[PDB]
C-alpha cells in the first residue's frame, strides 16, 4: 500500500516504522519477483513499455 | 482367415511406414521503440564570458 512518493520519504527515513518496513520490503520483493518474471520469460524493452 | 493373416498369424499385408510430419524451424526478429527529449531548462545566465 505505498505509492511512490511514500516509498522514497520512508527511504529516506531511516527505517522509522515498525510493519511498514515490512510492508517496504514486501514492495521491494515484488519488484524482484516482477523483474525475474521478466528476465525468464525473455520479455522484450518494447512489450514490456 | 478373417483378418488375412498367414497360419501364424504374420499379417500378409505390409503395414505401411506412415512417415511423420517432422518438426520445423523457427525464427526471431528485432523490436525497436522510440522516445522523445527532456524539457530545456532555462539555463541561469552567469556573469562569466
Amino acid at each position: 500500500g505505498l505509492d511512490i512518493a511514500g516509498f522514497m520519504t520512508l527511504v529516506l527515513k531511516e527505517s522509522l516504522n515498525a510493519n511498514e518496513t515490512t510492508q517496504l520490503v514486501q514492495f521491494c520483493h515484488v519488484m524482484a519477483q516482477l523483474s525475474l518474471s521478466v528476465q525468464t520469460l525473455r520479455l522484450s524493452e518494447a512489450e514490456l513499455s | 482367415l478373417r483378418h488375412n493373416l498367414s497360419i501364424d498369424g504374420q499379417p500378409l499385408s505390409l503395414a505401411i511406414y506412415a512417415e511423420p510430419t517432422d518438426p520445423k524451424a523457427l525464427l526471431t526478429s528485432m523490436v525497436q521503440a522510440s522516445q522523445g527529449g527532456s524539457a530545456v531548462l532555462p539555463g541561469t545566465l552567469s556573469l562569466y564570458r
